[PDB]
């Protein structure tokens, strides 16, 4: 069993989302399957159902503004929301009970923000490891993420074959109104000039994918 | 219109200590409740349903009971790797509900920061902005505070902090302090410093580079 869904991105305020589920492993006639929400720093909020009969039910506060319909011949669910407000703004991740009393399976999430601010991808700055950025045999390098909207990004090290020692910290809104954050990792001193550190970052609503080599600091 | 409180909000507990999640609906929910942990960068994942049944694959020291208006989740005897946020939902009745949540973070033994500090790249300056990075590594227990000094002179309104969620491999926690100045501040001054204060440190600890070298 296997739900996977379309990408993040960014709407207007009073206009519409759509997001796409796509099903494989079992059939939609035989299960049905919800859509349920996280708000930034809230708890879960389940949207709606469509049955594998194709009947749907949707969550009350909501039903004015949503529908979710599905094609059984190519395994896909389709939630579309409209009027869409601020605090729309969420992961939205498509979740199925398959054969169990609760949500067994879930897709990977999408991430809808609603703004009226424009997509911007990163710029991509070195935190270059020195002598200040060394405590014994450890030394600290990094890269600066900043000035993108939406969220999110990922951020990976040497294509992501570098886990060990990995700090990616949480995006902090700028008062600029973009986000920005730090991905930092500890390496030993020693490897500085034997070992190439590269920060790969990926900001899918902008299909920008950069890779910084980070190199230790000059003079 | 079935509304779930969990409670406590968030925990602290040692590794091999018996952990308790509690939950509370507002109305009867007979046994229709399930409870789903959620790890950082993660979706929630079904750790038990029908109020009682272990789901497929999860280990036994989850262990779910009760009825009616109150449910319980047990971890026998808690793992580092068990750090998540933990949601109680129900599906007796639409609109299916969940919980707030409850955040479990382990505790371990005082560990202090390691203090590391970035000067702008010069990449960054020639676009007319400067940001200077201090970084506190694999520290415990979370609290800390950081301090910005520009020649001496105490910062305040132009940084941002972030940190991040607890290690599942070594219970600790790293934080970034951003601090943020236009490009021609930036040049006006020599000395850029951080100054950590934590519970595993004796007196705060200063980290400082100097443009002039
Ligand atoms: C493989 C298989 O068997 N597939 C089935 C699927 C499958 O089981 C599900 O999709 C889950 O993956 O189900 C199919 O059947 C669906 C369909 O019939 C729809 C129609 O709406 O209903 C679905 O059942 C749900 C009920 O609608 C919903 O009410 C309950 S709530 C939990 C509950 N049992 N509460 C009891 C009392 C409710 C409160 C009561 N108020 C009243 C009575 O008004 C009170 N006393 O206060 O959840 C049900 C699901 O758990 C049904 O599953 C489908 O998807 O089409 C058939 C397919 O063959």
């Amino acid at each position: 069993v296997q739900l996977k869904q379309s990408g993040p991105g960014l709407v207007a305020p009073s206009q519409s989302l759509s997001i796409t589920c796509t099903v494989s492993g079992f059939s939609l006639t035989s299960f049905g399957v919800h859509w349920v929400r996280q708000p930034p720093g809230k708890g879960l909020e389940w949207l709606g159902v469509i049955w594998a009969v194709g009947s749907t039910n949707y969550n009350s506060a909501l039903m004015s503004r949503l529908s979710i319909s599905k094609d059984n011949s190519k395994s896909q669910v389709f939630l579309k929301m409209n009027s869409l407000q601020i605090d729309d703004t969420a992961m939205y991740y498509c979740a199925t009970y398959g054969n169990y009393g609760g949500f067994a399976y879930w897709g990977q999430g999408t991430l809808v923000t609603v703004s009226s601010a424009s997509t911007k991808g990163p710029s991509v700055f070195p935190l270059a490891p020195s002598s200040k950025s060394t405590s014994g045999g450890t030394a600290a390098l990094g890269c600066l993420v900043k000035d993108y909207f939406p969220e999110p990004v990922t951020v990976s090290w040497n294509s992501g074959a570098l886990t060990s020692g990995v700090h990616t910290f949480p995006a902090v809104l700028q008062s600029s109104g973009l986000y920005s954050l730090s991905s930092v990792v500890t390496v030993p001193s020693s490897s500085l000039g034997t070992q190439t550190y590269i920060c790969n970052v990926n900001h899918k609503p902008s299909n920008t994918k950069v890779d910084k080599k980070v190199e230790p600091k000059s003079c | 219109d079935i509304q779930m409180t969990q409670s406590p909000k968030s925990m602290s507990m040692s590794v091999g200590e018996r952990v308790t999640l509690s939950c509370k609906a507002s109305e009867n929910v007979h046994t229709y409740v399930s409870w789903y942990q959620q790890k950082p960068e993660q979706s929630p994942k079904l750790l038990i349903y029908g109020a009682s049944n272990r789901y497929t694959g999860v280990p036994d020291r989850f262990t779910g009971s009760g009825s009616a208006t109150d449910f319980t989740l047990t971890i026998s005897s808690v793992q580092a790797e068990d750090l998540a946020d933990y949601h109680c939902g129900q599906t007796y009745t639409y609109p299916f509900t969940f919980g707030s949540g409850t955040k479990l973070e382990l505790k371990r033994t005082v560990a202090a920061p390691s203090v590391f500090i970035f000067p702008p790249s010069d990449e960054q300056l020639k676009s007319g902005t400067a940001s200077v990075v201090c970084l506190l590594n694999n520290f415990y227990p979370r609290e800390a505070k950081v301090q910005w000094k520009v020649d001496n002179a105490l910062q305040s309104g132009n940084s941002q902090e972030s940190v991040t969620e607890q290690d599942s491999k070594d219970s600790t926690y790293s934080l970034s302090s951003t601090l943020t100045l236009s490009k021609a501040d930036y040049e006006k001054h020599k000395v850029y410093a951080c100054e950590v204060t934590h519970q595993g440190l004796s007196s705060p600890v200063t980290k400082s580079f100097n443009r002039g070298e």
